[PDB]
């Protein structure tokens, strides 16, 4: 959608200048980093389908206040839609790992999540948890995968976190 | 970019990101260090394009410096160097990008409706980047003038 | 606000007319319940504060946002909560005395829906509260006002909906 | 039409008179007549 | 009504109904029979008071109908009588309602400014009020006439 | 009382007292023969409403003679139950005053703050007033327990 | 603004006894007397605007007081007399209803004497209006009641001169 | 954190961070090791503190636990656990925020409103953390206890 | 409203956990750039009444804007365009203290298009005045800390175009 | 707000010029009919209880707006009809009297038509009263100032159609 | 204006204009046959006032036309020169409208603020002012005198 580069182009484009010093350092470290982006990618989508039942099979095991009839994780009609409602957090986690800065996650999934959560009952909580399993269980496979790892793939996940939890402190 | 219509593309379909696009995006970033040297070029020789193809332009087209015509005057010819201007550095966007997307958003998708609405003839800005390209192609190396060229002439299939 | 007695006199003033015997027959109805209602709101306000305990501890105590992540974890948020089901309870016994959901309408079901929208608040966990509380006051009054109270808290899970 | 709103927000308000004298740049300029630009402030001084 | 006095006496406070007020509820519920059978007959003979304390106020102020009055011909003494109607309709809305406020709101908060914006006197009218109270509690009991006939000392008392 | 609610609320709208509060005041003053008889009977049950309220409280929350909470000891029941027999040392002060303006100025006003500041918590406090206010609506007529339960039930709110 | 009730209900809790015997025949001369008092406080209502009617016309209409020169002469000082006269009318059935002068000198009679030395007020002007309108309510309430409307008429002239 | 009540209270006089306050930020950011060790040694011996303040509780207050009181059975006695291991959670945030205010705004608002509602004592709440404070400090170092301590006696202060 | 500090402990409160090793690396990765910051927020807040002064002459004098039929013209007008830019400065310096531009969508971008549209505000004066207040910050503040000041100067004038 | 001398003062304000001998003859017009409006303005206030009463004869009474199925009929609502009224006559005595509309663009002209539709009262009427207005003001004061108040009738009713 | 502020004086008590302020309405009115003769004597030998207001300024003042001074320029001064004809411009728009505000809205209210920032100090420009008094009431004939120098004087008063 806008990636780190198209970000950086209405950084600029707006104040109506060129491509300066600032802006020829700043995209290249965006490129050094590119090889380490897109073979953590590639991991991530390794067993990406195993990636979400490993997950919630250790969120449920954490959490049974989602198994036994409480909050909305009942059936097979709630859990196998809690397997799909898992799975857009880790594919749109994967695009946002390949452009840069996180404005794929802004207007994709972000925008209305408050509020279509709210209109079904899902609540917030615990998807906040489960993006923070699949935050350090993302990290495994790219660690046993020999890439690097660091704030880039663990930044993706927390945006996902400190913007679509309601603020506390 | 590149990486954003290869996302976007994806997404439609809603499957991860394929092998195709992994190889697509890795392929441009392992050439981004290479488009940077080139779109710097053209930022580092933006007074002598500018004053170049001004002074390939108008020797083309003398209807629009006569008078009578859309940029005749100082304070006018002024402005047609800088309504030039503007194309040139939207094309130091494009050739970061690895795409159009920035020069789609920007300054394309309502240029014949807008220079209807200012009186200068649209097809003169085409012979006008056209004329832009034959020093921008003078610039460069060989084997980097077929990218930046390409850019250029997207903007002519816009205009025309 | 609005009254019963109010709204079926208002109903033949701006007809001009005088009071009709609908009207009268409508007011009968009105004066042979009156003396359960004016029981009927000494028995809540006697345990105004205690419904909402046994209402909260039904359906949201021990749940999931009153746990890390929902809108009644953070503990002084919460204490919102609470008198938020209080004005609840205070206007519905209002609009019972009343014999008019008129209370509620342009006092407390105005602008709840854009309160509760631009904070987050859930609406289907306030709907699960309310008629949550419905049970218990109906407990507590006995069936023959619980149709009565049952009626203006389901104006205001109607109206929040 | 809702909108998210924080914990705690401020609201940009336009002072009703001359431009500088908002109380958020200056606190200690709150206390002064608005003068000519802003309305006509009234006082009680002569009592009957 | 009984509950528009005590429901917005005790939400200013915003606190619940104190028992003292539940009494004032409970007090009347026990007066709606006896309150309805004297609306009843003060509708049933509505158009017997009209013909008669409109008849005699003539006789105690006769200015009205003299020239250079308001009430000048037989086309503005039936529109005279249009208000006596709307008073005798609002009395009886008020002992229905039980108490001051609905005749308070319909026709009380505007009358300064309304009949001086209509140039009548608005002393006249609270003249015609206590011959409508005259021939009212002359034709109904005796035991309401210390209730119905006291709704009709509020519309006078704040008249003049 | 409610002669003093009235007036003040006649104060407030600068007129006389209305017409619909003045069959209250009628109807307090043809049951100030009414009233008198539920303050002489808690005169003849003072000792016997306190006396076994306590062990009805007791009963209910024995959290209370354990040792650890505000009234542990023969020296610290003691004013559980003279503070229960301070709040029966107020609604006779309030029956024969028909409402609740003894019962606040005595009893409600500042009770959160006090029963913090002894530490002892209200809601058991609440729940004995609740436990001495079924037997005091058993040992009184089923009449005198329909306004006056109604008039015993304000405080257990007002507390908590 | 506390009444007779209300006193006797001030002098019995303070010193340690309960409803006793002695506080409840002053209870039951209130509850006799009480039915006179409504049959009073109605029929001042329905000529509070006429006795200020009588109230200039007898002691103050067409005297020299009201030629140019006196006190009441200017239209912001005959306006604000009537006023100053309704009032005075309006807290005595007050205390008509009180059994009770605990209403005067808390509203009426906090700041009235300095008032009336300041702004060239004459006092035996007052006096000679006030219990010139004890008089007409003799014939309005009947013989008993304007005798009890006389003690609040004289706490004023007491509290006035 | 610190960052954020030097701004709030430097908003509000509306001028810029003086550097009286200032230092005391340089100072924070160059002591951030010291924090963690704090920190980690107060979460790394969660059950040590709770199991043993648990028990100081209820010798200082054995009516929480006997019957008629709050706590029961191993549930009720849990979540009373379960409230005080939110309390070790919550102010170890503002050990290392250096600040009480991400205790304030999750805890120091208005609980006063809300434990009467659930029926639990406040006051034994403030005990709880009191016997958190003594098997806290005497686990924490000599010189931090009066750092570290500097925020049990702020969780006092909210409640009682 | 909150920071770096204040998103971490935000973020790991909401998940129920205690603040583990992965957080307190975010902790860490603030705590060796705050040395970085104080030194920023030291210098910008000696030279408030400079870089304003600048920067006005580096884009906005000697214009149509300062000239009559411009914007800024009246003096009452030019006082007001130094205060409207002067919160663009005391703001980003909290926003870099923070390291979180948390406060610039809270307090410096509510109005931001509906107050200069409803004034005669033109925005791109001020975003051609904010860039030419970045030039001046970031050679007075260094190279270093003039790119984490670039961040809160770009984030201000890419929310208010 | 502004008049007929500050309008054109800030017409040539603007551009920057000096008051020209383009704009010296629209204050030469304002005032050589500056003693015109001045006569106009102490025949309105004289009258002013008399062109409220003579417009609403013309156009609102004995009509079915104010029948009981009406939007007038309840006196509450009349009493603010004839004084949302005089807010339509009061400044057009001031617009004259400046000699420009702008005050009435400020205060009258607010969001008047927003309002209307919010509260249910017809515009279709309002229009009908105030050239009802028109026609009996013309008439007293004298048909040269009636045309120049007839503008500011109507540049009301431009606004509320 | 007069008009533009007996305006306000009475819309903000809801009041119509008293017949005192409509004497200054007219009086006001008929002075406009010779106010703008005024003001035509001054327009239109403004350059012979600016230029020797400049010197009778720079005499008085030599620091700041001096280098190291703020107005040290050929260019510079004529910024400077045209700074001081400004306060030319509004005192001709103070003529015409008998009073201040046109002075107060346009150049008065920020002006400490500019100067402050720009770095010309306040009272030399408020010197240049005076000197522009003694040049332009040497411009007219006694009775312009004062009629112009009082709007002068507040110029002077506002920014010193
Ligand atoms: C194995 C012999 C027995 C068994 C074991 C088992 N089940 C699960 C997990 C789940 N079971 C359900 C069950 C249902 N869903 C439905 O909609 C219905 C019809 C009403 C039923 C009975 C669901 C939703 C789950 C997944 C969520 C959960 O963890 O409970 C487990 C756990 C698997 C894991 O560790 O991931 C086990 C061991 N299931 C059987 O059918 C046998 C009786
Ligand atoms: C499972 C681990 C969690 C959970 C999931 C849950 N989700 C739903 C329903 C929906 N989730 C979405 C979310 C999205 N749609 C999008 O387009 C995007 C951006 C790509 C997101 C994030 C939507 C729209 C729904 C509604 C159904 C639909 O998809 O059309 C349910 C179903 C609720 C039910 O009971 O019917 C569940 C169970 N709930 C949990 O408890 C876990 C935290
Ligand atoms: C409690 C059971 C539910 C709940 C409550 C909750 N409410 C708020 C915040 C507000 N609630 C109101 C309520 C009203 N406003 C009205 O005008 C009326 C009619 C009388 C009512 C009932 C308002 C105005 C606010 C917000 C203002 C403020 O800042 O406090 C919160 C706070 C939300 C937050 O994040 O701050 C909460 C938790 N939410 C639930 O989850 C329960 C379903
Ligand atoms: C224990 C030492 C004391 C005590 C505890 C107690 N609490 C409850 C119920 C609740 N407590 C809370 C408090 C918080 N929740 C939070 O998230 C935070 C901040 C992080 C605080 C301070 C809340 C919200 C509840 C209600 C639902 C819930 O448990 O979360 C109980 C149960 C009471 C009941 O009736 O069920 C108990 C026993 N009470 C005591 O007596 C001790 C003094
Ligand atoms: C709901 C409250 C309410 C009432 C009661 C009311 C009365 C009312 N009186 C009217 C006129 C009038 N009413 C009167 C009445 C009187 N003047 C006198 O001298 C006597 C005191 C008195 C009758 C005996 C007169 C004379 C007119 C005509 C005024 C005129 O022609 O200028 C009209 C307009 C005529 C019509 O619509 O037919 C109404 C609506 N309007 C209301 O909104
Ligand atoms: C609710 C209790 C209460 C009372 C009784 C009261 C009286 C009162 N009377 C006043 C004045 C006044 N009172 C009078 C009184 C009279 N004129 C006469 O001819 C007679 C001597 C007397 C007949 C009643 C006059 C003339 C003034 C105004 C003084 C003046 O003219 O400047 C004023 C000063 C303010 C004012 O009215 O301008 C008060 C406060 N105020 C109260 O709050
Ligand atoms: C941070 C919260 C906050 C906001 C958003 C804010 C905006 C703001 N900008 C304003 C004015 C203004 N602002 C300018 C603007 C400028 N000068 C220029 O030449 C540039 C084009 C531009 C900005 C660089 C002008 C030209 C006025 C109008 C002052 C007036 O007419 O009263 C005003 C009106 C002045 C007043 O308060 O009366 C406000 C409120 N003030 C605040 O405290
Ligand atoms: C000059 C600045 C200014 C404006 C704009 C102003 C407008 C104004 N006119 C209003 C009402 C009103 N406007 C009318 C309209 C009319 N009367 C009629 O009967 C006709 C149908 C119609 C005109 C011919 C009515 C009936 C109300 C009262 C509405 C109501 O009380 O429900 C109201 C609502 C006030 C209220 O009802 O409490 C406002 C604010 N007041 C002001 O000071
Ligand atoms: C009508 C309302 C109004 C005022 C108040 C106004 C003031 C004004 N004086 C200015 C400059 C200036 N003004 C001066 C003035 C002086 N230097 C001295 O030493 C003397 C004391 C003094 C004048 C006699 C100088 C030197 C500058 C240029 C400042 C600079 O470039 O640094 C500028 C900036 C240049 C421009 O934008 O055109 C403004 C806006 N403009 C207006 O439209």
């Amino acid at each position: 959608m806008r990636d780190a580069v198209t970000s950086l182009i209405k950084n600029y484009d707006i104040t109506g200048r060129y491509l300066d010093r600032d802006a020829i350092d700043s995209l290249k470290s965006y490129f050094v980093t590119g090889t380490a982006r897109v073979q953590a990618a590639a991991t991530i989508t390794a067993n990406a389908a195993e990636l979400v039942k490993q997950a919630a099979s250790q969120l449920f095991g954490d959490l049974p206040e989602l198994i036994r009839p409480g909050g909305n994780a009942y059936t097979t009609r709630r859990y196998a839609a809690c397997l799909r409602d898992m799975d857009y957090y880790l594919r749109y986690a994967t695009y946002a790992l390949v452009a840069g800065d996180t404005d794929v996650l802004d207007e994709r999934v972000l925008q209305g999540l408050r509020e279509t959560y709210n209109s079904l009952g899902v609540p917030i909580g615990p998807t906040v948890v489960g993006i923070g399993i699949l935050k350090d269980l993302a990290t495994e496979k790219v660690q046993a995968a020999g890439i690097e790892v660091g704030a880039y793939l663990e930044q993706p996940f927390d945006h996902l976190i400190s913007e679509l939890s309601e603020t506390d402190v | 970019s590149i990486v954003t219509k290869s996302i976007v593309n994806a997404d439609a379909e809603a499957r991860y990101l394929s092998p195709g696009e992994l190889d697509r995006i890795k392929s441009f970033v392992t050439s981004g260090e290479r488009r940077v040297r080139i779109a710097e070029t053209m930022t580092g020789a933006r007074e002598r394009i500018i004053k170049e193809a001004g002074n390939q332009l108008f020797q083309k087209r003398p209807d629009v410096v006569s008078p009578g015509g859309n940029a005749y005057g100082e304070e006018m010819t002024a402005t047609c160097l800088r309504d030039l201007d503007y194309y040139l550095r939207l094309i130091t966007y494009g050739i970061v990008a690895g795409d159009v997307t920035p020069i789609e958003e920007i300054g394309v998708v309502g240029v014949r409706e807008m220079y209807k609405s200012l009186g200068t003839p649209i097809e003169a800005v085409a012979e006008g980047v056209r004329a832009m390209k034959s020093v921008a192609t003078s610039l460069l190396s060989g084997e980097d003038a077929a990218e930046a060229g390409a850019y250029f002439d997207y903007l002519i299939g816009a205009m025309s | 606000m609005q009254d019963a007695i109010t709204s079926v006199i208002n109903s033949s003033d701006v007809q001009g007319k005088y009071l009709d015997a609908s009207a009268i027959q409508k007011l009968k109805a009105y004066f042979a319940t009156g003396e359960l209602r004016v029981r009927a709101a000494t028995t809540i306000s006697a345990n105004a504060a205690n419904i909402v305990k046994e209402a909260v501890a039904k359906s949201l105590l021990y749940s999931d946002i009153t746990r890390p992540g929902g809108n009644m974890y953070t503990t002084r948020r919460y204490a919102a909560c609470i008198r938020d089901l209080d004005y609840y309870l205070r206007y519905a016994t209002y609009a019972m005395l009343a014999g008019d959901p008129s209370i509620l309408d342009e006092r407390v079901l105005n602008g709840l829906k854009e309160t509760y929208n631009s904070l987050g608040v859930p609406i289907g966990a306030t709907v699960q509260a309310i008629q949550a509380m419905k049970e218990v006051t109906a407990g507590l009054v006995g069936a023959d006002a619980g149709k009565e109270m049952g009626i203006y808290f389901d104006y205001i899970c109607s109206g929040l909906s | 039409r809702p909108a998210p709103f924080g914990k705690d927000t401020r609201r940009i308000l336009i002072h009703n008179g001359a431009g500088i004298d908002n109380q958020l740049s200056n606190p200690g300029a709150r206390g002064n007549a608005p003068g000519s630009l802003g309305p006509k402030v009234f006082k009680l001084d002569q009592l009957p």
